[PDB]
């Protein structure tokens, strides 16, 4: 049976540019050479960017295999970490019959007898005789039914943790951002990407409990804030507020197969809803039953009135148009409307999920009125300063020289290659770099007012209305969509009143 | 075997190697992980020794020092290296000695006479409590139980300049060891660079072996 | 030995302005003839702004020392304050033998018997025959340890709790703001800023509880939002989901001295991380170990193209540019490793750590390459309405008449003596009136978008890269940062378009 690997069915520039051990001395993804990696990519993106200790030489306790002066030193040089292991499955593995039973399964898939798991076996490289950041690859060694699941992930693409360091260093504003001096200004970005090679990310470090991952707080550190509030628009939901206060009388020990819906939890959480796959059966990931994924993409149920109408501009790397009507997507909601079911009648569950529905397609109707407003702008060529007295879309130059159209097609990469980049880019996906960096006068005001509209309020009131949380789907969402609607449209008149006093001056 | 007075490169490479990142490249308990290491790695330059068969004020003999660097200390980094081979182990004695003049100046003086432990009784740990809470109140630094919890705790310091609050030693772990013949040694010869001093001149060796007893009594 | 005075080292002209009992018929500090106290100041700032009670005669229970009736009548008056009393280690100081051991050593100090903590004790002035609110010079009575550690804050200087009632009305925009009728607007300010002579302010009243001093929750009443979103950072980080998640099984009978990290406290708190002091020891205060302190005073490590370059301009009460890299910082920072350490790896903590110190490098240059931009419009006379046509800095009359070149030094004070304040007063610490209080068009749209970017932004930043949550690192932090930069760009670029057709409309 084949070693576990994340980067599986990838090509070899992509496992080039992505697995490949550079040291700190280069970046990731296409764009590798324009960066250097931060610092805690040593510890975010073991794989890429780990580098050995040091100041303590470990290769002579690893040499004479002496597991246990691993614990006599780091039981009083680092007590927190012993202190946990200790506590953990992996010191106690044939504790309990639930744990002893999965034990036994491990012992006879790897061979070997397992009466602990030490800190040499997750940490201690044989070969090489050195320490070593455990990435899912070793997990996967003892684990490999978690592993595949996770790795299950990239069957439905992007968003999702298993391609999580890609997205993070793929798009053309984080080497940008570097050039200009702020690198660690994305400081928060690769840490909260890191869930792609790190499996202590919901169960945490060297406690590694089972219970902690299943409960909705394991996912709160990542998913919160302005581009996905889940945390706040669960936490905050009548689902979240029965768990808060019932959570004493939640039984996380039970895995969620084995979940009674009512009895062992009152109402769901984040894993109960998003880890259920179909028909009953769980998975290790939970992201296979998304519809409306991230809020971003446009559904092809819609006519639109901007560029939109055009999107994805045969750009081969972006998701095309969301059919929500779609054999897949119906079956999708199918799956969902079994989780609900188990505590609400269908009519209810599904009146709702088609509310949800319905606030998405007014939101995204939303913000491509909005775009209409700000390319009638550009193409009256109103935009002030133009694409002409203003630098260029983010790393123009390395867009044209490291991608073709392989990737972006022939139509946009055409208009890099002739035009380096001096031109607008507005709306989703690639038009979002103004919500990351600031270059010299791009983007404008205007393009940030929209971007904050599709990329910050139509996600919350999403997520709000997704979630079942009301202050959020409205306050949070539609309410702040047509306040940036106001701005765009006193901008817009204002830029055409200028304009109509420059030409009456001449 | 037989701990050399000769410094040789194999001691220096060992120091170097298995050392150096702690106790500092020359000695002075300053390498780069002693500033986020507690308790701080031994400062060797001062010739101050916590654990000897020496009175209070000596050098450390050769082989107290062989000693600590074969068991190490409880609560604390320091791992024994019986990792090491014999002679390794001896052949960095002297890369210690050679880190303090007083090593130069001065000889070791002569080991105590451990004698014969007591046999411990409901009579003579009842003497140690006596000692322990009365006549010298260890209780002061240690607490009543031992704990380390007494009011003059906290603020105890290194001549090094550094905190030390006496750990709880209910747990039995002793840095220097926890046979009654270690603890015993421990208040015959007093802890070179600590507050903790030797009584070897309050009490008599009888009366010593009654306060280790009771400090035994004290572990779980 | 002497009284507890917590305005020792105090010149008699700050204690004339800052503990001399006026009544509510004045305020405090250098401009304390400049407005009044708002009514809860008695309450807040007892010293300086306490009355006596006016309705119900005390004196006759305090006179024939009728300790008793105290509790008879607040029994049934106020029973939440002695349900507290009953419950709190006042009431049974000789219960356990940690509480019995402590209250022998203060029966030694204070040369008397303390079978219980009255109400006798705290609030009745036996000199006077009066009612008394306790400030923390009558706790230190008999907590001298810990009044001294208290107040050991003044080493390292503002910000921190015990100058908390200087920072809030020594600011010359507190007062104006009571002199255009918006006094009591700042309700919040001098409820936030009572923590100088409150001790019940982190462990709470009448139940003065250590346990709850030490859990996380005490400090978040005042450390949250957006100019310090340290409740917010440090609550959604991994540190404070697991402590919420496992609160059950942490141990806060315990000293944090005798606190073993990883076995009673899985996570470290607010307490533990800011109360260590060095080297295994624990102080009464969380200020002594800061080195970025506020995230607002810039490093001296950069070289700045605004006015930063001459920060602090000569004025002595402000501080000067922090020097990260001094030998007195390099200590700090390696007694935060010495906490670090013992739940991580020193590499791991120091790499997290040098991240942070980073972050800021980015972030103060980016505020100061903001800075620059509005500066030069200053410059170019651009700013509209112009120094000339708008309200001066304010309180400038105050300014002159209180204050001299011994506070701001001689170029500072010249200015404000001769212009009267109508000139613009731009980033760190002195620019920031414009975030309180808005005057007849000052400040500018522009002044307090650069405001919020270095009040609010780079700050919520801060503290999301330090306290290791990386949503309020990016996105409450730089995103926002950057989006400020665009709205100032083009706001600059507004007003010199506006210029360029005022010119060649002559
Ligand atoms: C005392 C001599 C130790 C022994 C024996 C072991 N470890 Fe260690 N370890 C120790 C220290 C003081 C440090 C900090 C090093 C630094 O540069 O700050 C470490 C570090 C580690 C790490 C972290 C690696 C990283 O990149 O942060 C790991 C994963 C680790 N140690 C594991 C480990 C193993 C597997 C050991 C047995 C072979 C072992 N350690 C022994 C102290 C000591
Ligand atoms: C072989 C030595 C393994 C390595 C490599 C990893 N794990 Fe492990 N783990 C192993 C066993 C035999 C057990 C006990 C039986 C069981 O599977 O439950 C575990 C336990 C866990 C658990 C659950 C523990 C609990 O809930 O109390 C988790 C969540 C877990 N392991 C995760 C995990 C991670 C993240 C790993 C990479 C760092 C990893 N495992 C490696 C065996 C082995
Ligand atoms: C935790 C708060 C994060 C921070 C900090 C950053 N990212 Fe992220 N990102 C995060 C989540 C949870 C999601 C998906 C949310 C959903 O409901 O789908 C995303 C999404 C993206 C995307 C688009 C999705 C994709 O194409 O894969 C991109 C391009 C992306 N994130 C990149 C990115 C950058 C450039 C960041 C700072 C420089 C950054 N992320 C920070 C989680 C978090
Ligand atoms: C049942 C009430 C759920 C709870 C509990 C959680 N989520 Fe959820 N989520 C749910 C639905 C029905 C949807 C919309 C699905 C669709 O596309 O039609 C979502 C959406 C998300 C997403 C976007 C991905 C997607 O499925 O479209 C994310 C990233 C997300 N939710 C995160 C999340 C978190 C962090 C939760 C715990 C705080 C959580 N969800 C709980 C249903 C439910
Ligand atoms: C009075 C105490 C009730 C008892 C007895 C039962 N239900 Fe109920 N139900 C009640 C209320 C106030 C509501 C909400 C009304 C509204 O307009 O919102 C409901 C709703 C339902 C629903 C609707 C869908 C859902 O919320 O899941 C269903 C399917 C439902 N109730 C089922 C149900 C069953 C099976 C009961 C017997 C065990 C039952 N209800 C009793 C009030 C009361
Ligand atoms: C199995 C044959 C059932 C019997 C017997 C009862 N109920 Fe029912 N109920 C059942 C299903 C499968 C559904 C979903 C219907 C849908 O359209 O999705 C329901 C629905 C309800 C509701 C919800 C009404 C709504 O508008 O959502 C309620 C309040 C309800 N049922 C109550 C109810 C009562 C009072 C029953 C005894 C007379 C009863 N149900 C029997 C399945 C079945
Ligand atoms: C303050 C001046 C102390 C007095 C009084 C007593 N002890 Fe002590 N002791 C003190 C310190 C600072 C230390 C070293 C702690 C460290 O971390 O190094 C000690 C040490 C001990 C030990 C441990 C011996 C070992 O091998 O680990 C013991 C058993 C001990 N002390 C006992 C003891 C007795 C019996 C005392 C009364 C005669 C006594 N101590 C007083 C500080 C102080
Ligand atoms: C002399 C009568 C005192 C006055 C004046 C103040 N305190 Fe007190 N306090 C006193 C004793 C004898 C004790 C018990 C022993 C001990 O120190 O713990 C206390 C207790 C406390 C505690 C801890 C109680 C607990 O955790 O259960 C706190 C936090 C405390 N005291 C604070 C405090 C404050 C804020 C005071 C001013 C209002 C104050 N003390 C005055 C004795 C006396
Ligand atoms: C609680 C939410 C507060 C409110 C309301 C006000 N202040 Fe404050 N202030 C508070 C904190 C916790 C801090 C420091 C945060 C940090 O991480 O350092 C401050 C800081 C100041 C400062 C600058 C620091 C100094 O020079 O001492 C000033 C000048 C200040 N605060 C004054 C002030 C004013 C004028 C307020 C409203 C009118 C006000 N504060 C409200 C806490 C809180
Ligand atoms: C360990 C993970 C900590 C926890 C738990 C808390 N804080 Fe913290 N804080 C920590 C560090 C390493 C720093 C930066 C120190 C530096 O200057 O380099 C901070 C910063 C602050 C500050 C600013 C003062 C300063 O030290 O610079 C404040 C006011 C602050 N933190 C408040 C605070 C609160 C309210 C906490 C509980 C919610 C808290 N901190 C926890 C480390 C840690
Ligand atoms: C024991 C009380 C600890 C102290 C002291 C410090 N940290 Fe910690 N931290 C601790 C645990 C148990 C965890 C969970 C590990 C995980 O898988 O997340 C953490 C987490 C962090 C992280 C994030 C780790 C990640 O993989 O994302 C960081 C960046 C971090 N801690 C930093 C940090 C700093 C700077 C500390 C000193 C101020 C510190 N930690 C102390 C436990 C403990
Ligand atoms: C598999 C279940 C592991 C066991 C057994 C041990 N560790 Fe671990 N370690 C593991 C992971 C998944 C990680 C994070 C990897 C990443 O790239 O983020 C770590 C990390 C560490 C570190 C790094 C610094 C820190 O986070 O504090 C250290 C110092 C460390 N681990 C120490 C350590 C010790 C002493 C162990 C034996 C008790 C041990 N680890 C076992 C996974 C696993
Ligand atoms: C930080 C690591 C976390 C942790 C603790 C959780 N999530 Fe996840 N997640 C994270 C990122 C950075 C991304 C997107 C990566 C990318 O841009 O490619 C995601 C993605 C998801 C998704 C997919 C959303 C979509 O399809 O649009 C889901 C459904 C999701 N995350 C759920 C989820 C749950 C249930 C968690 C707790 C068990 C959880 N996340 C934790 C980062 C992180
Ligand atoms: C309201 C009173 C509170 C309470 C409950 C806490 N803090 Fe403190 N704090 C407060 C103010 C108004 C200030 C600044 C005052 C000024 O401007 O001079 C502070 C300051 C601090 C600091 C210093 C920050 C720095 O150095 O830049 C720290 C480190 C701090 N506060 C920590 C802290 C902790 C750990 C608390 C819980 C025990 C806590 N604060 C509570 C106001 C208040």
């Amino acid at each position: 049976i084949p070693p576990p690997d994340l980067y599986k069915d990838t090509p070899a520039w992509y496992q080039a540019v992505y697995k490949d051990n550079v040291g700190l001395s280069e970046g990731s993804g296409p764009f590798t050479k324009y960066f250097k990696a931060q610092m805690l990519d040593m510890y975010w993106q073991p794989n890429r960017h780990y580098e050995p200790m040091e100041n303590l030489d470990h290769s002579i306790f690893i040499e004479q295999e002496r597991r246990d002066l691993c614990v006599i030193c780091h039981e009083e040089a680092t007590p927190g970490i012993v202190a946990d292991w200790r506590s953990s499955g992996h010191k106690h593995p044939k504790s309990t019959p639930y744990l002893s039973s999965k034990t036994a399964q491990i012992e006879k898939n790897v061979g070997r007898v397992l009466d602990e798991v030490h800190c040499f076996d997750c940490h201690a490289d044989t070969e090489k005789n050195q320490i070593r950041m455990p990435t899912g690859e070793v997990c996967g060694g003892c684990h490999r039914q978690q592993f595949d699941e996770f790795l299950r992930e990239r069957e439905v693409g992007r968003p999702n943790h298993l391609q999580s360091w890609e997205a993070n260093t793929i798009v053309p504003w984080y080497a940008e951002a570097a050039r200009r001096g702020y690198l660690y200004g994305q400081h928060g970005c690769d840490m909260c990407h890191s869930g792609a090679e790190k499996c202590d990310v919901c169960h945490t470090r060297h406690k590694f409990s089972a219970v902690e991952g299943r409960q909705p707080e394991a996912c709160m550190t990542c998913h919160m804030g302005p581009d996905h509030p889940d945390a706040e628009s669960y936490g905050e939901s009548k689902h979240g507020k029965i768990y808060e206060k019932e959570e004493e009388h939640y039984d996380f020990t039970k895995p969620l197969v084995e979940v009674r819906p009512g009895e062992d939890y009152r109402t769901p959480t984040c894993q109960y809803c998003h880890m259920y796959e179909k028909h009953g059966r769980f998975i290790h990931n939970p992201v296979m039953k998304g519809i409306w994924r991230m809020g971003t993409v446009p559904p092809s149920n819609l006519e639109y009135t901007s560029s939109l109408k055009d999107y994805p501009y045969g750009i081969k790397i972006i998701a095309d148009k969301i059919d929500i009507y779609s054999e897949e997507n119906v079956a999708k909601r199918s799956y969902w409307l079994e989780v609900c079911a188990k505590c609400h009648s269908d009519r209810f569950a599904d009146t709702y999920l088609k509310s949800l529905d319905q606030f998405m397609f007014q939101a995204h109707t939303l913000a491509d009125q909005a775009q209409k407003i700000v390319e009638d702008l550009i193409a009256d060529g109103l935009l002030y300063p133009d694409a002409a007295n203003r630098d260029p879309y983010p790393l123009s130059d390395g867009i044209v020289k490291e991608l073709s159209a392989d990737f972006l097609g022939e139509p946009v990469y055409n208009a890099f290659k002739t035009l380096q980049g001096k031109f607008p880019v507005v709306g989703p996906i690639l038009g979002v770099y103004g919500m990351f960096l600031q270059m010299q006068d791009n983007p404008s005001d205007i393009e940030n007012m929209y971007n904050r509209l599709w990329f910050w309020y139509k996600l919350q009131g999403y997520k709000g209305t997704a979630h079942a949380q009301q202050d959020v789907s409205w306050w949070w969402g539609q309410a702040p969509m047509m306040m940036e609607m106001t701005r765009i449209q006193a901008e817009a008149a204002r830029l055409r009143r200028l304009a109509g006093i420059e030409k009456t001056i001449s | 075997i037989e701990i050399p007075k000769e410094v040789t490169e194999e001691g220096k490479n060992v120091y170097k190697k298995y050392c150096a990142p702690c106790h500092g490249e020359e000695g002075g308990g300053d390498g780069l992980l002693s500033r986020s290491m507690l308790p701080k790695p031994r400062n060797f330059t001062l010739g101050a020794y916590k654990f000897r068969t020496t009175p209070s004020g000596s050098l450390p003999t050769d082989e107290d020092i062989y000693r600590t660097i074969s068991y190490g200390v409880p609560n604390s980094t320091m791992i024994p290296w019986d990792i090491l081979t014999e002679e390794q182990r001896a052949s960095v004695v002297p890369v210690l000695k050679s880190f303090s003049e007083a090593f130069e100046y001065r000889e070791p003086e002569p080991s105590v006479d451990v004698g014969l432990p007591l046999r411990p009784t409901e009579r003579t740990i009842l003497a140690g409590k006596k000692i322990y809470e009365e006549k010298l109140e260890c209780w002061k630094c240690h607490g009543v139980e031992g704990r380390g919890d007494g009011p003059s705790a906290s603020e105890q310091e290194d001549d090094f300049g550094f905190p030390i609050k006496p750990f709880d030693f209910t747990t039995g772990k002793f840095k220097g060891g926890n046979s009654p013949t270690d603890v015993y040694l421990r208040f015959t010869t007093g802890l070179n660079g600590t507050p903790m001093p030797s009584f070897a001149k309050e009490l008599s060796d009888d009366e010593r072996w009654y306060l280790t007893h009771y400090v035994m009594s004290l572990v779980q």
